[PDB]
């Protein structure tokens, strides 16, 4: 799932996290008094999108830049009311661009040190792990790559807690010194806690630092959420904003199915996530370009194997569709009748490859040979990636 | 330490087993299944329905009483997210030797949690969660793997995917090798068995002949594999081993269904994971339709088939 960025800094804040002071507004006006209630000497107004490169992006309004400062309240009123509504467009968006309905007005800070401080749950440790940088402002894995001494990390105890001394260790290890050092211990200890309660898989600051003023901040964040826990985060995954989001996958998660898109023109569908992944790699082995990953789940449930279909249908880049399905001990017979239903009932106009594996092989072969369809049986799993492939021009 | 519990992971004819969650949808139906297959399922817990019958057997309220009654030696779990790591931490406990978790979408954190428990006993061994359980063919099934297509024979499986396993067996019954034990370790980021535990397993039983590890995306427990596999799978008596990676097509960044799936900064690809197991003597198949072909191939280049 994925929160604007006045979202994350409201989680933040929320739980005693130092961040820019700021506010949200949906109209010209509302960005104008909330500049004004920020009593601050520099505003940043900052348009709320997700998709990265709103400082170069241009909006349909003709307005260039998504992020503007100024020490005008009434600027700012005057630059959102070009921005809010409107679509803005980045390297990273479709031509479109992506609708404007809310604008961050918030004090602009300046940086006086940046450091890098992430929290997430170590594979290899078993717990929650600190891990910082005093190279803030940079791509920690180029940090890894280039200063594997830079890279600092606090494995922590689940049941004890985070410890004082570990918070100011990594302060310590972060380059802040005296009260900043205290400061930012403090700030590490609550964004632990914070990243314990929201159930996130990370919480990452970067700029984590200093302003010339003395004061510890958390410029930037991006936190990671656990899809497991959404039964006991119901709040924040009711801010889920999946309007950025490819409209097949959206479509796809109403169902409970996993569709993760791809750059490719054979689609296919897997009971199982291992052997879905492996289907896309089977198919790519032997010449093609899957065009999606998409899991079933577990059961072979006619309707999954029907909304596959009526997700697939939809997407003009598929030319071709694999089908693998190693049901045990369900009846294949009544697993193609379903596919035929679905076929025709969702006007299939592709070549279909279908692999079936379970009982009632043969009888499911022949229900797929006389229905009268674009389908091909496959007797294994090669088999069907090589007619996949085969099957596109 | 845990890992004297990997013996526990060697589930045979004499494995009793207790079905927690066992009046659910699932828990009945796997229940149910089980029976058909002969397993020893000997009764279940559902908490508040203690003394109450289901499918001919006990039902309890608690695992201690269950174990107590019906002298189970492992346990199955059918319990919902919210509540499946208090499940887990019920088994262990109680001692139960072997706990199977096939419950999917216990958060991570409740994970790391059991987890902590997990490693500070020993009398506990859990498979999972997030996983189809485990399979001593003939002799004892635990979970939902199709019984039906297994034959006992002398290749161990180990396996982070579910269905993906079940071509890895299809293959190797087709080609006349069977296998010696299964373990579906699962695809959740925490759990209690990883590579290394089964393949301890594995290169100490003479009934084991040759493995198959299945792996994909995400985290670091294939590299770790290859490590160990390096120090002490290559001494005589050396025993081939296969392996298929799954994901490599995956984009980064993405949840590949599994929770455990993902690759993030830039770690976790299947390239890597290929490269290091390869130079551990791995046979990788980059296939997944060619496990039971490539390591029938390493028999017979070892002269292991009975015409030899
Ligand atoms: C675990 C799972 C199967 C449960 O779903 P379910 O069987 O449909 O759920 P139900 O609500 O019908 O049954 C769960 C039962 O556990 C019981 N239960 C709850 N807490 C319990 C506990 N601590 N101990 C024992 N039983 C407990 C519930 O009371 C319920 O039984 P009841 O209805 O008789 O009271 C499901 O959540 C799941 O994870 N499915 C996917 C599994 C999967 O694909 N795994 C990966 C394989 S590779």
């Amino acid at each position: 799932m994925n929160l604007q960025e006045y979202q994350s800094k409201k989680l933040m804040s929320d739980n005693g996290v130092r961040v820019q002071r700021f506010f949200v507004a949906d109209t010209a006006n509302e960005a104008l008094e909330a500049a004004k209630r920020l009593n601050a000497k520099e505003i940043v107004l900052k348009a709320q999108i997700l998709a990265g490169g709103r400082g170069k992006g241009v909006f349909n309004s003709g307005l260039k830049g998504g992020v503007h400062l100024t020490k005008d309240p009434n600027v700012v009123g005057q630059l959102a009311k070009q921005m809010i509504g409107y679509n803005l467009a980045t390297k990273q968006t479709p031509k479109e661009g992506v609708k404007v309905n809310k604008v961050m007005v918030a004090e602009a800070l300046d940086i006086s040190r940046e450091t890098y401080l992430a929290i997430l749950m170590d594979r290899s440790c078993n717990g929650p792990v600190l891990v910082g940088s005093p190279q803030g402002g940079v791509d920690i894995e180029e940090v890894a790559a280039s200063n594997p001494e830079l890279i600092f990390k606090e494995q922590i105890d689940i049941f004890e807690g985070i410890k004082d001394s570990q918070a100011q260790r990594m302060a310590e290890n972060l380059g802040f010194v005296g009260p900043l050092k205290s400061q930012a211990a403090d700030q590490i200890t609550k964004l632990y806690n914070l990243f314990l309660k929201i159930d996130a898989t990370q919480v990452e600051v970067n700029p984590f630092g200093e302003t010339p003023e003395g004061q510890v901040v958390c410029f930037d964040a991006k936190i990671n959420f656990d899809d497991n826990a959404e039964f006991r985060q119901k709040d924040i995954f009711a801010m889920d904003d999946k309007s950025e989001n490819e409209p097949i996958e959206n479509e796809a998660a109403k169902y409970d199915l996993k569709y993760i898109g791809l750059d490719g023109n054979i689609a296919c569908f897997v009971n199982g996530a291992g052997l879905a992944m492996a289907t896309c790699d089977i198919i790519f082995l032997n010449g093609g370009k899957p065009a999606n990953f998409l899991d079933l789940g577990g059961g072979v449930k006619e309707a999954q194997v029907y909304q596959a279909f009526k997700l697939l249908t939809a997407d003009p880049k598929v030319e071709a569709i694999l089908v693998n399905i190693f049901g045990g001990i369900v009846n294949c017979a009544i697993i193609a009748n379903g596919i035929t239903k679905a076929c025709r009932e969702l006007e299939l106009k592709v070549p279909l490859v279908v692999r079936l594996e379970g009982t009632n092989v043969q009888e499911a072969q022949k229900i797929l040979n006389n229905s009268g369809l674009p389908i091909t049986s496959a007797i294994d799993l090669e088999d069907a990636a090589k007619k996949a492939v085969a099957s596109v021009a | 330490s845990y890992t004297a519990s990997r013996q526990h992971l060697y589930v045979d004819k004499n494995t009793k087993i207790i079905c927690q969650g066992f009046t659910g949808k699932q828990g009945t139906f796997h229940s149910q299944q089980a029976l058909e297959y002969g397993t020893k399922l000997v009764g279940g817990t559902t908490p508040g329905k203690g003394g109450q019958t289901h499918l001919g057997l006990p039902v309890f309220n608690t695992v201690k009483e269950a174990k107590e009654q019906t002298g189970a030696t492992a346990s199955v779990i059918y319990v919902p997210p919210p509540f499946a790591a208090a499940a887990i931490n019920e088994a262990i406990e109680a001692e139960i030797p072997l706990v199977v978790c096939i419950t999917q979408g216990i958060p991570q954190q409740d994970m790391v949690r059991v987890k902590h428990k997990l490693l500070r006993q020993e009398k506990t061994r859990l498979i999972g969660p997030n996983c189809p359980g485990v399979i001593n063919p003939g002799e004892c099934k635990i979970g939902i793997m199709p019984g039906h297509i297994h034959k006992k024979g002398r290749i161990g499986i180990v396996s982070r995917s579910g269905t993906l396993t079940y071509e890895a067996v299809h293959q190797t019954t087709q080609v006349g090798l069977g296998q010696s034990l299964c373990v579906g370790i699962g695809g959740d980021p925490f759990n209690g068995t990883d590579f290394i535990d089964c393949l301890e397993i594995f290169l100490n039983d003479s009934a084991t002949e040759g493995i198959i590890l299945i792996g994909e995306i995400g985290g670091n427990a294939e590299e770790n594999a290859a490590e160990f596999l390096k120090q002490h799978n290559s001494g005589p008596n050396s025993k081939p081993v296969v392996s298929f990676i799954a994901g490599l097509t995956a984009p980064p960044g993405r949840r590949m269904g599994h929770a455990g799936a993902i690759i993030a900064g830039g770690k976790g690809g299947a390239k890597e994971k290929i490269s290091a197991l390869q130079s551990a003597g791995v046979v990788v198949s980059m296939s997944p339709a060619q496990l039971g072909t490539t390591i029938y191939k390493e028999f017979e280049k070892r002269k292991m088939l009975e015409h030899h």
